[PDB]
């Protein structure tokens, strides 16, 4: 316990001085002190934008830099909003292209919490006003934050950060409001700064207004070096120096290049396209006149590049046998391509999907590229690297490919689906090859997605001499922050990530699919340890699939009564059944070339049934020619194994369908005709089709197999009798 | 960290800046002033020194002082910081029996008052020397000897609760001739006296000296000059010391309040008497209340450390002024209805700072008054007039006379009016009389203690009595033409003795005309 | 890691957000309200406050009121939180002897609980009046001096028991004359004297002033004007101080409890009686039964902490109403039956909270009413008249014709009925008259002391005896046509004296038929 | 030694609780919590020689794979040798060549050890 002369050595201690240094050396040295608190970062900034910092003594209207102000420039309102007037108050900052801090200097900034909280209030404007204004900022994410601020229940928030004008404004704030508005923004950012930086009020700041307290706290720790690197973006000296900081330490690798390994990469860079005539010589026989007499535009296997190119094959020199010559000749045409192996392949580059000196040369090749990137990137040139990249939306998705952006102005983005996008974008796996940037450049029109790569410690690569550089495979990124800018009136999607290996990922995926498992044998009773969901999932998009499943499931659990459900899984799980939510390739995931004949009968598509091994697939980025979303297709799959199941209960040792029965043909040739394009093809896909469209989410859908095909309405309910 | 030179629990730049204490979702929370938010909800803005555990330097804390951890029988205007807390005890004593030492007695009815003259308090008992010569009535030679008793209550009018023990109180008549000692029997009664109550209080008994239950105290005698002077006078006085024993604290791991021994009154009022500057007042209802607000003392460098006390916030802080449209005022009452008395050394300092802001008027200037520690400020009500002990006992005649304004029942049994419970206090009596046409007055109650004729009635106004003086009968109007004078006497103009030359009757007094209707209907 | 600002023992959210006690596989477990599990067993939402040690500042805990770990004679309605947990004692007096320092008087008293219009408990004993002068069946001149001698029991309806310590009470005769004072015998006796008991209990021998075998009691003793005084009003006073003694705690290493030295009653009644409000009712028994309810005190920044009460939630958690069909009722009597009075204070916050929701009636807006710590309530029961003290001294003529109404015999030698027991505390008696249809009255027991006709029956039904002050003989009419009248006579109308005319007639007392009937085969 | 604030500690370290999962988790994590004692062998042998391991809710009758159950086989002894019935008891293990586990689940199996 304290004694009481140890009290007195205490209040001894904060009361006698020994050395006292006059009047001026503590004025300098407080104005120190208060200048201590703030980033740094904010001070080089200010720095950069040509700003000048005066610590001055006196007047603060007597300074030359603050002379030419006006009468009506020197009524200021402070933090509180009540009235001073320059002559009176002791921080002005100055506007326009050349900005002035003036500080009157005195030694009542150590101890008070008033005239440093004004200080950071002004320090604060001059970032909301002056640096954040040539990038665009704040902008949707702020509003954000502000439209919590304002629908709470509690009205504390609006007290402290907003004025009157803000309070009576009586819809919610769009962002017009910040175009025509952006002063009281400015204003509400520079409080919100004020009262985070003075320490005494930082509990206040965050018990009266928690968001805005979380808004800046995150704010001051990450955005606030992002922004100072992607302001030096916008300056050329600042890009070219990184440029040759980056050329130096990548010089010795390129000095230690040969022949092979620059034939290589300009082999990466480009497709190696195919050549026409040694097509047309490669089959001379009975080969040249199927090829010479087929409809062209009639099969629906091949593409509308593809299908030209056949076009453009018939002036070098159909639902039968003739188109399994085409399935053949599909792989024959396609580039020497590296990224769209590695793409499709998911790391298993050993799968037999394609030729067999293609796979052995693609392998060869892949390793010898893989071998060249060894250099690490570890050195004592530089701080945190800032790579960038734009990519198309539609090499992670095809669903929101469509309406990300507004059909009104195609300079938006919508909203509703951003927060489709943004609400399960955690993370992201590198399988094939990231062409990144070392600077910005602007992007192509299908590329809205605008990353930035902050790599690791132990990154290899390689460089290149037209302004880029190439990531290795297999890499791991966590999602940090997705975000709406603004760029040249084009609104974009910005999005940062961090390297981590690959383990960490796959162990969160491991995690996810024993939890998937554990409640998807608990909503249907089944035993212990079976394995009836997995996900082979490699690619980009990889976080929103391992999400999806439980929306994808759930509405294939609510669209059917629990009896059929419960049947037909109980039939799967005695055939080792599957369901692959993956988002690479369907040929890949060995469920289907492992019962297959042929190479080139392999299928990729929405879903598909693997007839012998009972399981169902799903593929992530592509999306349907008819359907709506993925449900559909999780119930247009389970259409066929409501079709195997329904084979298996008319002869256990007989044909595996009941729509190969000739008992559903005729029905198939009466009611065949009244629904939509996609099962018109053959009497499954009308059957797939049926289940699909009996199920749906609005009921009038379901209302229209009730009118059109009532007879099959009344079969399909008799082949869920089958219990 | 955060500087915390006193260790009391709040620090230093909110102590110097303002804080205050807000709540949010049931939690209490301490704040920095931000002006903003808090004139909303109605919040205080609080200051207090950053170098002593207490501002005022009495026994409870600042942060124990503004979150509410204190005794709970505080008064509300002393949770300040600013505003000393600290006992005041006077003695009440409601009634007299004089009898002699062996009918023969005497039984009157006395009214009490607590005086303050040009540290120590006391109270001036004035005998009802109405009816109902005392030595005819008592019986008494020149050898005889009397004895007095009474009832008294100790009332309590400071802002802090007195924990089972009561003063010591003597008992003077006329200068400095004791009469009497009392204290308070068992020395612990395990008792409450709380702010503005009595003990023991109004539903129960009162306390007697020597009382029918025993016998051993010691009974109270005079001699046969002292009987003459106490007949002469009418007037008693109780002196009180200031012993008011321990005090209640707090504790924090489980909330009680308990008398900690380790820790006295006696030893902390004389701080608080020489760190505060105190503000007496009477325009309640015209008893005096004191208040001592903590002050900034010049010369002391642990007293410059107070907030400076500007002599409108001492006001509002501790009588609860306030401003509703600029004009500083107390429940309508406003301040220029307010004299200032001042003792020497602070009306020296008042007349200083008034030449030095280049302003005369004192009821202009109140936001730039400062006050230092150790002043005196006396502020009376103007309406009155008041004698040596700063009691009403007088008024000018125009409030007097409006005072008989509105009338309600008017008869001749007598008059029952509205009448204010201010302008009751300074009336000592009536007199009625009756004027003819021709102009012959008969005063109807001719002597100088029939004068009694005013009684209240519960449900809140008074009735003149008119038979009580003439053989319970009504008023004898023969010809009702002619009209009855009933008016009114003030205290200080009473007279409590035969005169001189032995007149009893009613000449010689002066009188305030309010009564004179005509007789019939109308009265 | 887990918030805990009041070391009670329980965390923060859970009580500002809502917590419950549930007992589950035979073990006590604490957990938070969720709705839709909790609603469906019968469990009772608790709320707190966060940074008091106890809510209602009685000394059990919030932890040990909700689990149970408490001292097991403390009333079950003082299990929550929100209700204070403290004693009420007042003294009841049996039955009176009056002796001469046979010729002894010997009466029967009945005693009752006393709020006038907060310290202390009084009570007012009314002695029996009827036939068994004083002054000469005692024999007593003018020089006398009387002695008392009566029988008490301490009884307490609070809500916390009292170890071994009894209180100090007073005995008043009319308004302030104090007759003796009441002390503890042997200053510890090593009782229990648990909540709704007496001590010494009903079936053993009462505490008997001035004992046979103790000697030094003081003689309780009375002069000549006093003995009038008590024989023409009949009352005395009763008032009782606060000594409680200590306090029994619980300790949590083995599961004991015992009488702890270092905590006491008396430094935790006054913030029980300071932050707390007070809700007074009758309707059980027709006994003031005190509770008080933890309430906000808003100027406090540690009070407004506490739980918002609603003045439902108050009556429901203080006394048992319930809701069954959205009416609220006190196990079938229904609050459109009881009113509200107030005092002064919370009368204008009444009016405020009122003239607020644009409400005039108050038994509508009971949910929407919220308590403010140092309110005072009393809800009384509409079908009666009451006093000053409010005992239930009389009802109107309606509500006893129609209680009496359902009659079971009626003959010319008496009359039995059923008799509720609410209305059996508001009769003195009963009498029967024939009145003649020329206008002749014939009261039958002429006098003021001959009503005491009524007795408790074993079948709990009254009969009304009209036999035992006839001469033991029965009434016989002597024409049917003229009718025969009995009516009782309710306790504000009973006359306790002969009047100034030493009258001991029947005109004056004003009546009440229970009985109509022309005197022939119909009654 | 230990003071009577301390024993507070303790005692509420038994009874407080913070969070409250709901029903089926604690369903869930009972279970869990009963196999957890047993060595992992004899479950990796009981998913060896065909085994399949069933937690479920209400009547153990009312499962599926004991549907086809006698009269005579739902009077079952336990381990005390006194008598029970399948639909009041909690656990049967069906015989021969596939054999199944069935546990109704319930919070009693973390502190009982009956
Ligand atoms: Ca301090
Ligand atoms: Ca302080
Ligand atoms: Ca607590
Ligand atoms: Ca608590
Ligand atoms: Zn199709």
């Amino acid at each position: 316990n304290k004694t009481q002369e140890e009290h007195l050595k205490e209040i001894m201690k904060h009361i006698v001085k020994i050395e006292v240094k006059g009047e001026e050396a503590v004025k300098k040295e407080a104005a120190e002190k208060l200048l201590e608190k703030v980033p740094s970062d904010v001070l080089e900034m200010y720095k950069a934008i040509g700003g000048k910092i005066y610590i001055v003594d006196g007047d603060i209207t007597k300074h030359i830099s603050l002379e030419a102000l006006s009468e009506d420039k020197k009524k200021i309102k402070d933090i509180y909003g009540k009235d001073a007037l320059l002559h009176e108050h002791y921080v002005y900052a100055k506007e326009g292209y050349e900005p002035v801090l003036v500080i009157q200097s005195s030694e009542d900034y150590v101890e008070n919490t008033e005239k440093a909280l004004n200080v950071y209030y002004e320090i604060g404007k001059i970032l909301s006003r002056d640096i954040l204004s040539k990038i665009n900022q704040p902008y949707q994410k702020f509003l954000d934050v502000l439209n919590t601020i304002k629908n709470a229940s509690d009205s504390d928030g609006q007290d402290l950060l907003f004025t009157n004008q803000l309070k009576e404004h009586p819809t919610d704030f769009s962002v017009e409001f910040l175009e025509q508005n952006s002063n009281e923004v400015q204003e509400v950012f520079a409080k919100a700064f004020a009262y985070y930086i003075e320490p005494q009020h930082r509990d206040v700041l965050q018990l009266y207004a928690p968001e805005a307290f979380n808004y800046m706290d995150k704010f001051n720790e990450q955005e606030i070096n992002l922004s100072l690197e992607e302001l030096k973006d916008q300056r050329m000296l600042s890009r070219y120096e990184k440029w040759e900081k980056i050329k130096q330490h990548y010089q010795h690798w390129s000095d230690s290049l040969s022949e092979e390994g620059r034939g290589l990469l300009k082999k990466l860079q480009i497709p190696i396209e195919p050549k026409k005539d040694d097509i047309i010589h490669s089959l001379s026989q009975e080969e040249k006149e199927l090829l010479k007499r087929i409809q062209i535009d009639s099969s629906d296997f091949l593409s509308t590049e593809e299908k030209e190119f056949l076009k453009k094959l018939q002036i070098d020199i159909l639902s039968e046998k003739e188109k399994e010559f085409l399935k053949k000749l599909k792989l024959d045409i396609q580039p020497y391509d590296i990224n769209q192996r590695l793409q499709d392949t998911g790391g298993l580059i050993d799968s037999p999907s394609i030729n067999l000196d293609v796979r052995k040369q693609y392998k060869r090749d892949i390793q010898n590229i893989d071998a060249l990137l060894h250099q690490s990137i570890g050195s004592t040139l530089y701080n945190k690297i800032y790579l960038y990249e734009n990519m198309n939306i539609n090499n992670l998705t095809a669903t929101l490919g469509a309406d990300l952006v507004d059909s009104t102005d195609n300079t938006k983005i919508n909203r509703g689906i951003f927060n489709e996008f943004k609400k399960n974008f955690k993370y992201s796996i590198s399988s094939n090859y990231m062409i990144v940037d070392i600077n910005e450049r602007p992007a192509l029109d299908n590329e809205r997605l605008k990353w930035r790569i902050q790599l690791s410690p132990d990154t290899r690569a390689g460089y290149l001499e037209n302004g880029k550089l190439i990531l290795q495979r297999n890499i791991g990124l966590e999602i940090k922050d997705v975000q709406i800018i603004k760029q040249s009136e084009k609104e974009y999607i910005r999005i940062d990530a961090k390297v981590v290996p690959k383990s960490k990922i796959d162990t969160k995926i491991q995690e996810a699919q024993l939890n998937i498992n554990q409640e998807w044998n608990k909503a249907l009773g089944l035993p212990k340890y079976t394995k009836l969901i997995t996900f082979n999932v490699h690619n980009r998009y990889a976080s929103n699939i391992v999400e999806s499943a439980y929306l994808i499931l759930n509405e294939w659990k609510n669209n059917i009564q629990s009896d059929l459900i419960k049947k037909v899984t109980n039939y799967l799980v005695d055939g080792n059944g599957r369901f692959v939510f993956t988002d690479i390739t369907l040929p890949n995931i060995a469920e289907q070339y492992t019962h297959q004949d042929e190479i080139y009968e392999q299928v990729h598509s929405k879903g598909l049934y693997v007839p012998e091994s009972r399981s169902i697939l799903l593929h992530g980025p592509s999306k349907g020619v008819e359907l709506r979303n993925d449900s559909e297709g999780f119930i247009h799959e389970f259409g066929h194994a409501v079709d195997d199941y329904a084979g298996y209960l008319l002869d256990k040792n007989q044909s595996d369908l009941v729509t190969n029965s000739k008992k559903f043909i005729d029905i198939f040739k009466e009611e065949g005709s009244n629904l939509t394009s996609y099962g018109r093809t053959n009497e499954a896909e009308f059957f797939a089709e049926a289940f699909r469209l009996m199920h749906s989410t609005d009921h009038a859908e379901r209302l229209k197999v009730q009118k059109n095909a009532p007879k099959t309405f009344q079969f399909i309910n008799d082949q869920i009798k089958f219990i | 960290t955060v500087p915390d030179r006193d260790n009391d629990g709040i620090p230093d730049s909110l102590e110097v800046e303002g804080y205050t204490v807000d709540v949010k979702n049931k939690r209490t929370f301490l704040s920095p002033w931000i002006s903003n938010i808090h004139e909303k909800k109605g919040l205080t803005k609080y200051k207090s020194s950053p170098e002593k555990w207490s501002t005022a330097s009495d026994p409870y804390s600042d942060f124990e002082k503004v979150t509410g951890r204190i005794d709970g029988n505080v008064s509300p205007e002393a949770n300040h910081p600013l505003v000393a807390a600290y006992p005041i005890v006077h003695v009440d004593m409601e009634n007299i029996i004089l009898s002699k030492n062996e009918t023969r007695t005497i039984s009157k009815n006395t009214s009490t008052s607590r005086t303050h003259t040009s540290n120590s308090n006391s109270s001036t008992v004035a005998i009802d020397h109405s009816l109902s010569t005392w030595a005819e009535t008592m019986g008494l030679n020149t050898a005889d000897t009397a004895r007095l008793n009474a009832n008294i209550r100790y009332v309590n009018t400071g802002t802090a609760p007195i924990y089972n023990v009561l003063p010591t109180t003597s008992l003077v008549l006329g200068k400095n001739q004791t009469l009497a000692t009392i204290k308070a029997k068992e020395n612990q009664l395990s008792q409450i006296l709380a702010p503005n109550n009595y003990y023991p209080s109004k539903n129960l008994a009162p306390i007697a000296l020597n009382a029918q239950d025993d016998f051993s105290s010691t009974p109270i005698t005079m001699n046969y000059n002292q009987f003459l002077e106490l007949e002469k006078t009418k007037q008693l006085r109780l002196d009180t010391d200031q012993v008011y024993g321990n005090i209640a604290t707090y504790n924090f791991e489980n909330g009680r309040v308990r008398v900690d021994t380790g820790s006295n009154w006696s030893e902390v009022l004389p701080q608080i008497q020489e760190t505060t500057a105190r503000i007496i007042f009477n325009g309640k209802d015209l008893n005096l209340v004191e208040r001592r607000i903590a002050a900034v003392n010049p010369s002391d460098p642990l007293e410059t450390t107070k907030p400076d006390m500007t002599l409108k916030e001492a006001l509002k802080i501790a009588f609860g002024f306030n401003e509703p449209n600029g004009n500083l005022q107390y429940q309508g009452k406003d301040i220029t209805e307010f004299d200032f008395n001042f003792d020497q050394q602070t009306s020296q300092n008042i007349k200083n700072q008034l030449a030095e802001l280049n302003a005369t008027n004192i009821y202009t200037v109140l936001d730039k008054i400062k006050l230092n520690a150790k002043m005196n400020i006396l502020i009376r009500d103007k309406r009155f007039h008041y004698d040596r002990n700063n009691i009403a006992v007088g008024a000018d005649e125009s409030v007097v006379k409006e005072a008989h304004r509105e009338v309600i029942n008017s008869s001749t049994e007598g008059l029952l009016l509205n009448i204010d419970k201010d302008i009751r206090k300074i009336l000592s009596g009536y007199i009625v009389e009756i004027e003819d046409t021709e102009g012959l007055k008969e005063v109807i109650n001719d002597r100088y203690d029939m004068l009694n004729i005013s009684s209240l009635r519960q449900d809140g106004k008074t009735f003149i009595d008119f038979k009580k003086y003439n053989d319970k009968l009504p008023l004898y109007i023969s010809n009702p033409n002619y009209k009855v004078n009933v008016y009114a006497v003030t205290k200080e103009n009473t007279i409590i003795n035969p005169s001189e030359n032995g007149d009893t009757s009613t000449n010689g007094i002066k009188k305030i005309l309010i009564f004179s209707k005509k007789g019939y209907e109308i009265g």
